[PDB]
């Protein structure tokens, strides 16, 4: 492992990709997503979680960096781990 | 109202936290120090407190981790007294030393004196005014207290300093105590792993940051294991 | 706003030459958002294959266009099966000069626009199908058109760079910047003017 | 109204059509697993035809192609009973 190696570069495309995802409305983030939505198209914003503090222009959050990068190092062991196994 | 700062306040943390607390920057992003439902030792008077005992214990064990072995490197301490904190009779596996009494004798010692000092704080926590009223050995007079159980405005300020700006200085040393309690806590952690003081962690980093650093120490986790 | 040099068409003109027709101001924004799509796509290019863009023209033939399969850094199948030539030159040319031409002619006019809310033809950056993120309504739209056309004018003298470097040194243009990062004394245009350029 | 709906089942053609072929080709990709990259459908195919030249002897308690026949029916049904349940729940007002 190395910076600019496979893995590293699988990790830190999938958090990018992850995180723009969700901080311009493509995935559900913290301050949007399907909780009391109506059909599978169409995201919406919560007022539970609207305003639960950032400094970011779009309302991204920490949770929201917290919640992307989780499921992106959770993507990128899936990734890496095959064609590891063993067979 | 700055970056690393917004994190954590919300409506909830907002709702309570008004800032006239020390060193308060509304980073509660969970609902501890909410003042309906609070009970036992979740209630923010206690978390207030409790942090800033916490600060000062940090304070103090940070540069007790960091004097002996700095002055021991240079010279100033004798170096079978500059040991690292963590080789300094802590831990007599790991390591210990030949102080006048036997590091149980000295825990026991320790013990009891720290008892007879956490317990009358302890009561002038929950009975402000009671620390000066019984006749402590004629010590009363100067551990009275101040009504805050965080300041005790007594004995402890016998300089009488940071009386100019009291409300900059009760900021200084809330932040300070933060700072030293992640410094203990780092300390502890790569003690935990590289195995050497903090200052020689310290040190390697500044050397060879890119070869003294925790992805590199991953494959040496214990350095040299005393057990 | 330029403190650089020149000025955006909005406001002011250049010394250097006339504005003229207007729509030059529309041909130069384009001309950049292309240059700075080729100067990126030579400098990744050459930065993963390590071949130059210019050569790379060759990259596919009628006769050989299979050799491209596979040419991408970590990709994770070739383009097509290899050997088997079905990625033929004429394939991959008709594909892209169809979506191309498309494209232009939805952007100009020529033949229809698809859809049906505004994009008006005739604007650099219409923004209502073509700004997917809602970064210019985020805000420093105009800010980000200053420093898009800077961006644009920087891509274009950049390519017009890598174009130039290609016909006096012919080895690309990460190659010309290895060398020059090396040893910026002796790798320069005028110590290459020294050799001659190759041609003297 | 609360009479019983004799088209309760709102048999749909295409239903069917989706499901059975939306199964079968997926079941007739290659698989890496199988040998050959042969797909579950390939095996369970030639599972049948050595079964079928023995037409009344059926297939031995130990033959793969119980195996098969379960691992593929099973997919088979999952399409048939959820693309039921998407078109008719899509047709209604269970989704949008
Ligand atoms: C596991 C997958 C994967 C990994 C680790 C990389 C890794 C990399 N790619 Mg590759 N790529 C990958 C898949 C793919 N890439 C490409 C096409 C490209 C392009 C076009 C570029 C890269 C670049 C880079 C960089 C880095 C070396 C970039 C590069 O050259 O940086 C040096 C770049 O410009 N890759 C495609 C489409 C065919 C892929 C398909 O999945
Ligand atoms: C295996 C088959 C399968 C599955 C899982 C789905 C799944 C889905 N379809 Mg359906 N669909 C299928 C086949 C399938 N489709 C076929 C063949 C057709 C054509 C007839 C359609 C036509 C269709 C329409 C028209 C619509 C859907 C929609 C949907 C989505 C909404 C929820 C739903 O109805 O299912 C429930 C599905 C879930 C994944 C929920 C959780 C289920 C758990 C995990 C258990 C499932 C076990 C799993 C399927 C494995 C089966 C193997 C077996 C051995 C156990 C969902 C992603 C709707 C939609 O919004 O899509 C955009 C919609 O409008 N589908
Ligand atoms: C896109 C890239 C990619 C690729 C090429 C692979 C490739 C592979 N993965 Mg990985 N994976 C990926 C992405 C990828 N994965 C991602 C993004 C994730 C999410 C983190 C995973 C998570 C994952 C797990 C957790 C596992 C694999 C496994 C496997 C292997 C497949 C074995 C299999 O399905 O047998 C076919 C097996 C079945 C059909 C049995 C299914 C499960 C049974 C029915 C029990 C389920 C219980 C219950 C009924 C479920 C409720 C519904 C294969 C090497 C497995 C592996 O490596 O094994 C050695 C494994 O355990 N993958
Ligand atoms: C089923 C288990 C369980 C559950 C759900 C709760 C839930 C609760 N407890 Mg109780 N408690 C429990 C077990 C449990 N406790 C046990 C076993 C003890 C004895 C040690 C206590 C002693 C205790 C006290 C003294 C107080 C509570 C308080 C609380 C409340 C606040 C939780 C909080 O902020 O701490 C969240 C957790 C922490 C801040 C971490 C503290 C560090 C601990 C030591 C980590 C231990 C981890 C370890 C794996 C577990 C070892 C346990 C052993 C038995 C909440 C209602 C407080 C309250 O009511 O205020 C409203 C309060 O004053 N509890
Ligand atoms: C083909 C590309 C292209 C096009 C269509 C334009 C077009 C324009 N530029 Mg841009 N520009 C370009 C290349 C181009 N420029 C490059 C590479 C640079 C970097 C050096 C600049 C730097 C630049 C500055 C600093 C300024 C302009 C300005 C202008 C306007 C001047 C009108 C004119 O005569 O230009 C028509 C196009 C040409 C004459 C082609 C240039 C051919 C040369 C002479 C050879 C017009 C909108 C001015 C402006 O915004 O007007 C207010 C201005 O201040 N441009
Ligand atoms: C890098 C220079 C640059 C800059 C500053 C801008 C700035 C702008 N453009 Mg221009 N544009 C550029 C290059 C640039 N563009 C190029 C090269 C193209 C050709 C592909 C275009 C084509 C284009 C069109 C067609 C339109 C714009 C529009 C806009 C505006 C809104 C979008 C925005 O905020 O862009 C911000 C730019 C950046 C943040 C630059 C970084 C680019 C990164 C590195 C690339 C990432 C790509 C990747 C897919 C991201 C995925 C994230 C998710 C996971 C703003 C004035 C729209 C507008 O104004 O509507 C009103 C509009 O209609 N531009
Ligand atoms: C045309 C339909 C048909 C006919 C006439 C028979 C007839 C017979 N089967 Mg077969 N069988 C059939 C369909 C049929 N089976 C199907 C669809 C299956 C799969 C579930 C089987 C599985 C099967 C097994 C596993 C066995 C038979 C056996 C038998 C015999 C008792 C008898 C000759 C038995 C046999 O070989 O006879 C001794 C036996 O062991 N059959
Ligand atoms: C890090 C730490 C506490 C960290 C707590 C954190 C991050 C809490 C964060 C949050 O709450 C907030 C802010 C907001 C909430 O909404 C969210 C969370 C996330 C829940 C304490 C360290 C606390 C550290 C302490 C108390 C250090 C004590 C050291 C002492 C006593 C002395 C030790 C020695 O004596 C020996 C043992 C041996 C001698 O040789 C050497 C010396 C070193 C001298
Ligand atoms: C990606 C890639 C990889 C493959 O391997 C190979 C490949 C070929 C496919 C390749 C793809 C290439 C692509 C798509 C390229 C696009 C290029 C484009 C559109 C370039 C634009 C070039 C623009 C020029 C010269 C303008 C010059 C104008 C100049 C100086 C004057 C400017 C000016 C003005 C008007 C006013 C001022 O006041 C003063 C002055 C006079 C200075
Ligand atoms: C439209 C829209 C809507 C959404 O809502 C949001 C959104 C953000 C997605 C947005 C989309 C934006 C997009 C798609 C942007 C694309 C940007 C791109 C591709 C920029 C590339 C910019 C590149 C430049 C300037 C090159 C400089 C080049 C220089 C110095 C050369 C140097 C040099 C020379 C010549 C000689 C040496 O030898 C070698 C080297 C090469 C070193
Ligand atoms: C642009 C911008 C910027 C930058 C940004 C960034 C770059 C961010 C990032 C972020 C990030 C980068 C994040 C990350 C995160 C991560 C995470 C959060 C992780 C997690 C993980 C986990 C959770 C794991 C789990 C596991 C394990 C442990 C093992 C097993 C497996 C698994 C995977 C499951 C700044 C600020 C300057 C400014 C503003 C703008």
């Amino acid at each position: 492992w190395s910076i600019g190696s496979t893995e590293n570069m699988i990790v830190c495309f999938n958090t990018t990709a992850i995180l723009g995802a969700m901080r311009f409305g493509l995935m559900p983030s913290v301050k949007k997503n399907f909780n009391g939505a109506s059909s599978h198209t169409a995201m919406v914003e919560q007022a539970n979680a609207k305003t639960i503090g950032s400094r970011d222009p779009s309302g991204f959050t920490a949770v929201d960096v917290l919640a992307g990068g989780s499921l992106a190092t959770i993507i990128s062991a899936g990734e890496i781990l095959a064609g590891q196994v063993p067979y | 109202l700055a970056p690393l700062y917004v994190l954590g306040n919300s409506e909830q943390s907002l709702s309570y936290l008004d800032g006239s607390l020390p060193g308060d920057y509304g980073f509660d992003p969970l609902g501890l120090s909410d003042p309906e439902g609070a009970g036992g030792f979740v209630n923010p008077k206690w978390l207030a407190y409790s942090e800033l005992i916490h600060g000062r214990w940090a304070m103090l064990g940070v540069a007790g981790m960091v004097a002996p072995e700095v002055l021991g490197g240079m010279g100033i301490i004798p170096q079978e007294t500059g040991l690292v904190w963590f080789k300094a009779g802590m831990i007599p596996a790991q390591g210990t030393y030949d102080y006048w009494a036997s590091p149980f004798t000295i825990f026991w010692i320790n013990a009891f004196l720290m008892n007879i000092a956490e317990l009358r704080r302890a009561q002038d926590y929950w009975n402000p005014g009671s620390m000066g009223k019984q006749d402590f050995a004629g010590l009363e007079k100067m551990l009275g207290g101040s009504g805050d159980p965080a300041y005790p405005g007594g004995f402890f300020n016998f300089m009488k300093q940071g009386e100019k700006d009291m409300a900059a200085m009760k900021t200084k040393e809330i932040k300070n105590g933060r700072l030293a309690m992640m410094a203990c806590f780092g300390c502890g952690a790569q003690a935990c792993m590289t195995g050497e003081g903090p200052v020689k962690n310290l040190v390697d980093h500044v050397i060879d940051p890119f070869g003294h650093n925790l992805l590199v120490n991953f494959s040496q986790i214990g350095g040299v294991s005393p057990f | 706003i330029y403190p650089e040099f020149g000025t955006y068409p909005g406001g002011g003109e250049s010394p250097i030459i006339p504005f003229g027709s207007e729509k030059n101001a529309e041909r130069e924004v384009i001309h950049g958002r292309w240059a700075m799509l080729g100067v990126t796509g030579a400098w990744a290019a050459e930065n993963g294959t390590g071949i130059p863009w210019f050569t790379a023209g060759t990259l596919c033939t009628p006769d050989d266009c299979t050799a491209v399969a596979d040419k991408f850094p970590g990709a994770v199948a070739p383009l097509a099966p290899e050997g088997s030539g079905y990625p033929s030159f004429w394939n991959v040319l008709i594909i892209e000069i169809v979506l191309v031409g498309a494209a232009e002619a939805y952007r100009t006019g020529i033949s229809d626009s698809p859809f049906d809310d505004g994009l008006t033809v005739g604007d650099v950056n219409p923004g209502g199908r073509f700004d997917p993120l809602g970064l210019a309504e985020s805000g420093d739209l105009e800010e980000l058109k200053i420093k898009e056309l800077k961006h644009c004018r920087l891509s274009m003298f950049a390519w017009l760079g890598c174009i130039f470097q290609a016909l006096a040194t012919q080895e690309g243009p990460i190659a010309n910047w290895q060398s020059h990062v090396a040893d910026p004394v002796h790798s320069n245009v005028l110590t290459n003017a020294a050799k001659g350029f190759g041609f003297y | 109204d609360l009479k019983f709906d004799d088209d309760w089942k709102k048999s749909n053609v295409a239903v069917h059509l989706a499901s059975l072929f939306g199964w079968v080709i997926p079941s007739a990709s290659p698989c890496p697993a199988f040998p050959d990259n042969a797909s579950l459908f390939k095996v369970f195919s030639d599972r049948i035809s050595e079964n079928l030249a023995h037409f009344p002897t059926g297939p031995s308690a130990d033959d793969p192609i119980w195996l098969y026949m379960l691992t593929w029916h099973m997919g088979l049904f999952a399409c048939m009973m959820f693309g039921q349940i998407g078109v008719q729940a899509r047709k209604q007002g269970y989704f949008g």
